[PDB]
């Protein structure tokens, strides 16, 4: 699953 | 003093990133690249924790400030690479320890691409363009992206209305022999618009050619649906 | 009343040019494509003379005139398309006789440019546009477009701000109720510059691939080095 | 030469 959103969800 | 968004928007600004190319590799187009593309990847890292400083940014849906993001990510670090060049001539500073000049941006195959890049650098040299500009631009070129993708279109067109008036009311404040100046910092948009597409093109058909190597987040952006 | 200059460009708009679909042609992507150029053919020749009712533009060397039309006249031909389009509902009017439904853009290989110029309508029906705010933001699309060729820098910047100012009053007189519409309007250039561009490469392919007749004006712009 | 030109000169 998406690195953008895990970055955006810290 | 001056417009609060603009003074918090100084002080979000990351710092500055070395492009560490390797001094073991042959000189070449394929170097250059892949040089620039792994600086872009993690610069992309840091943009993102820059945009939620921006009021009302993480107030948005994850799919809409993913969709901002997918959108504005090469403006956005293209509005970087300009404002380090303005002290320069005929140079885009990428880092402090890589600056392409013609020849280099002739041996990477990114002549038409730097040559509008510094089309971008030559109108803000004319305007003499500020840092507190440079800032509050790249805020409104984010929220100004226009994603075909948005969920909640009022909520971003007022992410662009606080924006456009902080832009508004500094300028008003910090220029007054110029009224028209914010409307005239607003007119460069199109070609940054115009530079980020041809850029991201460029650096799609890279990524299909397989011989520079991209690494995950950089690849996902490319990859993003516009 | 209100501003001269966007009272001027009023009276200089051109007259509707109907597209004549040939009756006796089965329905075809080429049709379609050859409809649409033949019809652009026609309204450059009307750009052309409309250009020259602009307040400095005339003074400028013709070659500085030439530069500006080869960058700006797709955004003036899709900024029409948009205008004519903005009462109807998820349909584009080329012309009267020429009405662009879903259907029909997937039929002629546009459906990702007309979705595109769908978007630009969505944003101006959003602000209400104006026929006067229409006419003021052509020629400003033509005084902004960006050619990396102009030969007088500075007095293409005093026509920008010599339209900017005339957007600015007329927005200062006809509409105190938001102080930054003017910029809202600007703010709408680059999603028409970013549609431009994609419609310029869209149909220089289709002129490459050699299927779709096209007449001297309209290839003479579409070969333009931009 | 150019049609544009042409057009501009009139
Ligand atoms: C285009 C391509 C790569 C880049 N790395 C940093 C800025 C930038 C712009
Ligand atoms: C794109 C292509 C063809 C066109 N004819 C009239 C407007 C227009 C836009």
């Amino acid at each position: 699953n998406s690195l953008l959103l895990h970055l955006l969800k810290s | 003093p001056y417009n609060k968004i603009v003074s918090h928007l100084l002080v979000a600004e990351p710092e500055k990133i070395y492009a560490m190319p390797d001094p073991t590799v042959p000189d070449s187009d394929i170097k250059a690249l892949t040089t620039l593309c792994d600086l872009a990847d993690r610069e992309l890292v840091v943009i993102i924790g820059w945009a939620k400083h921006i009021p009302g940014f993480s107030t948005l849906s994850l799919a809409d400030q993913m969709s901002l993001l997918q959108s504005a990510w090469m403006e956005i670090l293209i509005l970087g690479v300009v404002y380090r060049s303005l002290s320069f001539e005929d140079e885009l500073v990428y880092a402090d320890d890589y600056i392409m000049d013609e020849d280099q941006s002739k041996l990477a195959g990114l002549l038409d691409l730097n040559n509008a890049i510094l089309q971008l650098v030559k109108k803000y040299k004319s305007m003499k363009l500020e840092k507190e500009e440079f800032v509050t631009l790249k805020a409104i070129a984010l929220a100004n992206s226009d994603s075909m993708h948005i969920e909640d279109v009022e909520a971003v067109q007022k992410l662009q209305d606080v924006l456009h008036e902080a832009l508004q009311d500094y300028e008003a404040g910090q220029h007054m022999e110029d009224p028209r100046r914010a409307g005239k910092m607003l007119m460069t948009l199109p070609l940054l618009r115009q530079t980020s597409t041809k850029a991201v093109q460029h650096f799609y058909n890279i990524k299909l050619e397989g011989k520079v190597p991209m690494h995950k987040l950089f690849l996902e952006m490319l990859e993003a649906k516009v």
